[PDB]
């Protein structure tokens, strides 16, 4: 990542947690990445335990996030001659959703006591809504190119941890080492403890 | 392609006992002769685990998922091969399917188009599932594989990890202690709300043969584990089994002396607790004062006092109400489980992204 | 498939007093929770259609208030208050109880408006044209009313067909009316033993049809 | 949809490209039907199709015809839609309407029954010819004046225009300095293929002997243009 910083047009690290120039020194793995453009000021609504319009109707950040978010402005990719209206955003549920899961569903919101079979009427509209993506729109309706990145630590083996290459080995030295994502002092001698693969 | 077999003969399933049944590792713990309690999914002593036969019978049924489940069956001969894992057992979802073949062992996970009876047919074809749209998972495991083999097996859904345990000894169910070692933890992540296992049927028309296995399920309950040089568990020790397995995991010793001793303590469980409303009724006038043509100022902003009716919310859209509804207050969810007096009503008007501003602090 | 009837489609509609159009559907809109399986469509003839009612019994798409669907059972009907210039357009109704939609025939919605006395104009070929080998002979009327017509081309006080086509335009805001052509085509060899000319104009607003007769000779 | 592509000859052996040029709408999400029309009163509907954003499956409504000979093909990435076939063996006139459904959710509906509310999205441009063979050139012909029933005083002269093919036709009097009296007549179909025009005008009959009277009518796919001067 550190190539990574500017190969790419966005900013360098606009989150909370870890430290960038830290993410060498962990051994988190089974990361999840999730590809969405939000509009202007939306750019708020993503954070943990935020509350905006992405927030209670498409995509829940629970308290332990355990990672951020990555945000760029799109004003070419996503803004051609004509409107982009190939993405659409939710604003009516009965209920708000669960942390870390996707709910989509084509179905008409009833607000009145009548129900409706898949018709638009009286007291009955669709969740799904355009963006309204223009390149001469301003800051505020600009769309942007968000992509999140986890950095959770698990229990299991990580298959993924960090970057760190490789090294020599010492042994029977009172020396400080990070192995799997946790820092010990001490030598390194040889017992006789038997290990089973897992 | 498969094949319906209407042979089946209409014999309610079996029950047995588990005196010693439902024991595993539970993590990749190490330890050296110490006593640790873990609490995970492990079967309860003294169950009624489920007991189904095969011979001319073919009991291969399809029951629900809604706990953790044991396995165990004295397999003779290769006679079993894999299970059907899925919440609807069709091409609409991904469901797991576990194939054992006689070169390998391979574990795909997709959309197949599974039947009502999956089976297999010298043994060359399988009738299990039609085709396949598409999938990405796709697994290839080294094989596992007079009754002389007893097999045991344990399935779990956490983090939509798929942990499989196997232990093959020589040998009604024996009565014995073993582990089950952890072999296999493969990330489905998915749902599993259905389980189904699956068996050959040897052609010589088809022949089938005495072949027992046990499916039961698991309970989340402490369990106290005694390890040793070589880290094998030596035996298990559960609280909730009788109050003296629960006095023997308070005092974390195996050996109980000559005493008494306060290992718990016992109370009554209340059910429910509801409230009458005959009293009075009519609905506060919460809607006219929410839409009406006069609104007050922000320097003047009006106040009423409401009290002597009932707040109804339901009129107000609860579920969506069209309004500004992401201040976090109180929980909608718990917004109706409460019960409140004297409330402020007082409505004004602003301009621009003001709405932010007008926040408590 | 559903068959629909269009017995309305001759309704000579007048600004002043209400209207009525029906259609007949052979299956049954009981079967449905509260929601009528009816619609209606105004095709504007010229550039596209408009919509004026959508399913059920309520008014959308920025119609006036003046349509107003209306039907429970086995009926269909729909409401109109006022009638302007502006309601120049065919109806048509449809259920959507099956994917196979086939809308019905088709409607005529003449409005009943101030009858105009006809004009009959008669055009006898040119002389290129009559050297051309064809001849065409057109009986035109400007500013007559109404747009329907009957129209017949006589020649030598005896009847023809096969060769007499008509030609309809649109309404017109200046003075609310019609113009209409009729055009009589006939080859070289027809028109050199023919004598005379004569279209004749039949008029609904006239007691006796009125025809100009001409014969060759004259520019 | 806004516009329409569509047009030229094609033989019945061939195929054809029925397709609807889209501008910024919310199309890739809203699904639409397409229905014919006679040339004379009657719709018909032919062809419907829906999105994936609905559900996995395409929500197939096929009628008889569509499923002997139509196909379907939805990019399901931009606001764009082709229609497809092989043959053609009775096809003059159809309108092929653009239309949209009034539904945004499919709710009820088997693979051959299925609910549909309106239809508002209407479009123009869809007009297929089989029987073109030829761009003839106009051939305009002068009509002799006639002041009978048109108040005396008035006269009333025109240009006939006969053997063309193709329906728009720039017609044109006194190079559009005239208004009153402008009444250029839809073409009107002939057993031959070709059709034929009527434009009069009325005119005072004392500046018939003065004043020069020349009908200005140009045909862009034959590229010849005819002048004639009307007089008795
Ligand atoms: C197990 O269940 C069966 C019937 O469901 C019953 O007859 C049997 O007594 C049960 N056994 C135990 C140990 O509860
Ligand atoms: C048989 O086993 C092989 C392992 O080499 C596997 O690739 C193959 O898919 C198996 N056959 C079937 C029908 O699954
Ligand atoms: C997989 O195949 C199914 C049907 O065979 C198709 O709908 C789907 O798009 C395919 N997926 C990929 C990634 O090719
Ligand atoms: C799995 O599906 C069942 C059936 O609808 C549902 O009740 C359950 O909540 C689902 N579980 C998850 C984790 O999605
Ligand atoms: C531990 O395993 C070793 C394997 O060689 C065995 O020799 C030893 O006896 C085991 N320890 C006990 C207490 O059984
Ligand atoms: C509540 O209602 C009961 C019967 O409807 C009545 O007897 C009682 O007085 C009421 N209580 C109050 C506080 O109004
Ligand atoms: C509620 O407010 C909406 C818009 O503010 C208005 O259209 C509607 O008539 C109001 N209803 C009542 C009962 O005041």
């Amino acid at each position: 990542y550190s190539v990574l910083y500017n190969l790419a047009p966005f900013f360098t690290f606009k989150c909370y947690g870890v430290s960038p120039t830290k993410l060498n020194d962990l051994c988190f793995t089974n990361v999840y990445a999730d590809s969405f453009v939000i509009r202007g000021d939306e750019v708020r609504q993503i954070a943990p335990g935020q509350t905006g319009n992405i927030a209670d109707y498409n995509y829940k950040l629970p308290d332990d996030f355990t990672g951020c978010v990555i945000a760029w402005n799109s004003n070419k990719l996503d803004s051609k001659v004509s409107g982009n209206y190939n993405y659409l955003y939710r604003l009516f549920r009965k209920s708000n959703l669960k942390p870390f899961e996707r709910d989509i569903s084509t179905e008409i919101y009833q607000a009145g006591n009548k129900p409706c079979n898949g018709v638009a009427g009286f007291n009955c509209y669709f969740p799904l809504r355009s963006y309204s993506f223009r390149p001469t729109y301003g800051v505020g309706h600009q769309p942007y190119r968000v992509v999140v990145l986890s950095f959770e630590l698990l229990h299991a083996p990580a298959t993924v941890c960090g970057p760190k290459k490789s090294t020599n080995l010492v042994k029977n030295k009172c020396v400080n080492f990070n192995f799997n994502g946790l820092k010990g002092t001490g030598v390194l001698t040889e017992s006789n403890k038997k290990f089973l693969p897992f | 392609q498969c094949v319906n077999l209407t042979t089946r003969t209409q014999l309610p399933p079996a029950y047995t006992n588990s005196f010693t049944r439902g024991v595993y590792y539970p993590d990749k713990v190490f330890r050296s002769s110490v006593l640790h309690s873990t609490q995970d999914l492990f079967l309860p002593f003294f169950s009624n685990v489920t007991w189904f036969h095969v011979i001319k019978r073919f009991d291969n049924p399809v029951l629900p998922f809604n706990d953790g489940v044991y396995f165990a069956s004295i397999e003779k001969s290769n006679i079993i091969r894999g299970w059907i894992f899925g919440t609807t057992l069709d091409s609409k979802t991904q469901s797991l399917l576990i194939v054992n073949n006689a070169t390998n062992v391979v574990i795909k996970v997709c959309e197949f188009q599974f039947c009502n009876d999956p089976f297999l047919d010298m043994e060359s074809e399988f009738r299990v599932y039609s085709s396949a749209n598409n999938c990405t998972f796709e697994y290839v495991s080294q094989p596992f594989l007079n009754f002389k083999n007893l097999r045991e097996f344990v399935f779990k859904n956490i983090d939509g990890y798929f942990k499989i345990y196997s232990k093959h000894t020589p040998i009604d169910l024996p009565q014995g202690f073993s582990a089950l070692e952890p072999l296999v933890d493969l990330p489905i992540g998915i749902n599993i709300t259905r389980f189904q296992t699956l068996l050959a049927l040897h052609r010589s028309g088809w022949t089938a043969g005495a072949a027992a296995y046990y499916v039961g399920y698991l309970q989340p309950r402490t369990f106290l584990l005694k390890y040793n040089e070589n880290g094998t568990i030596t035996d298990a020790v559960d609280c909730a089994l009788d109050p003296l397995s629960e006095t023997k995991c308070t005092l974390k010793s195996f050996t109980v002396e000559k005493g008494i001793y306060q290992t718990s303590n016992f109370r009554v469980q209340p059910t429910e607790s509801i409230v009458r409303f005959p009293n009075i009724t009519n609905l506060c006038p919460f809607d006219e004062v929410f839409n009406a043509t006069r609104f007050a100022s922000v320097y003047a902003w009006n106040r009423k006092r409401i009290s002597n009716c009932v707040a109804d919310y339901s009129v107000l859209y609860n579920l969506a109400p069209f309004f500004t509804f992401k201040c976090y207050g109180v929980s909608p969810t718990k917004l109706n489980d409460l019960c409140f007096t004297n409330v402020y009503a007082d409505s004004f008007v602003i301009r621009g992204d003001e709405v932010r501003q007008i926040a408590p602090g | 498939d559903i068959v629909l009837t269009q017995s309305p489609l001759s309704l000579p509609v007048t600004p002043g007093e209400p209207a009525s159009i029906s259609c007949r559907s052979s299956q049954s809109l009981l079967r449905s929770n509260g929601y009528n399986y009816l619609d209606w469509y105004l095709q504007k003839p010229g550039q596209s259609p408009h919509l004026l009612i959508y399913l059920g019994s309520n008014r959308a798409s920025g119609v006036p208030d003046r349509f107003s669907g209306s039907g429970s059972g086995t009926d269909f009907t729909l409401k109109i208050s006022r009638v302007e210039a502006e309601d120049v357009g065919v109806y048509y109704c449809m259920q959507a109880l099956q994917t196979p939609y086939t809308f019905g025939q088709g409607t005529n919605l003449e409005i009943k408006r101030t009858v105009a006395a006809p004009s009959v104009f008669i055009f006898p070929p040119s002389d290129e044209q009559l050297k051309s080998g064809t001849a065409s002979v057109v009986c035109l009327l400007n500013n007559f009313y109404p747009r329907e017509a009957k129209v017949q081309w006589k020649v030598d006080n005896a009847l023809q067909s096969g060769n007499s086509q008509e030609s309809v335009t649109e309404q017109d805001s200046k003075d609310s009316t019609y113009s209409l052509s009729s055009t009589l085509t006939l080859s070289k060899a027809d028109y050199e033993k023919h004598k005379v000319y004569a279209c004749e104009v039949t008029h609904q607003g006239l007691s006796s049809p009125v025809t100009k007769s001409f014969n060759r000779g004259e520019c | 949809q806004l516009v329409e592509s569509g047009g030229g000859l094609v033989k019945p052996g061939g195929s054809l490209r029925l397709s609807c040029a889209a501008s910024g709408f919310s199309f890739i999400t809203y699904n639409m039907n397409w229905v014919r029309q006679a040339p004379g009163k009657g719709l018909e509907w032919v062809s419907s199709i829906s999105s994936n954003i609905l559900s996995s499956t395409s929500y197939i409504y096929y009628a008889d015809s569509v499923k002997g000979r139509f196909t379907i093909s939805r990019d399901d990435a931009a606001n764009s839609l082709f229609l497809q076939m092989n043959s053609l063996r009775v096809e003059d006139t159809a309108q092929y309407y653009c239309a949209r459904t009034r539904s945004r959710s499919v709710r009820n509906c088997t693979s051959a029954t299925c609910p549909v509310d309106a239809f508002d999205l209407w479009g123009q441009g869809t007009m297929v010819i089989v029987s073109s063979a030829s761009t003839k050139g106009p051939s305009v012909f002068p009509l002799a004046p006639s002041s009978k029933s048109t108040s005396g005083g008035t006269a009333a002269l025109g240009c006939l225009v006969k053997d063309y093919f193709p329906e728009p036709v720039t017609v044109s009097w006194n190079s559009g300095a005239l208004t009153s009296g402008v009444h250029t007549f839809p073409a009107v179909l002939q057993s031959s293929g070709l059709y034929s025009l009527s434009s009069v005008v009325t005119v005072p009959s004392s500046s018939l002997g003065t004043q020069t009277y020349i009908c200005n009518v140009n045909h862009k796919p034959s590229n010849t243009k005819v002048d004639k001067k009307v007089e008795p």
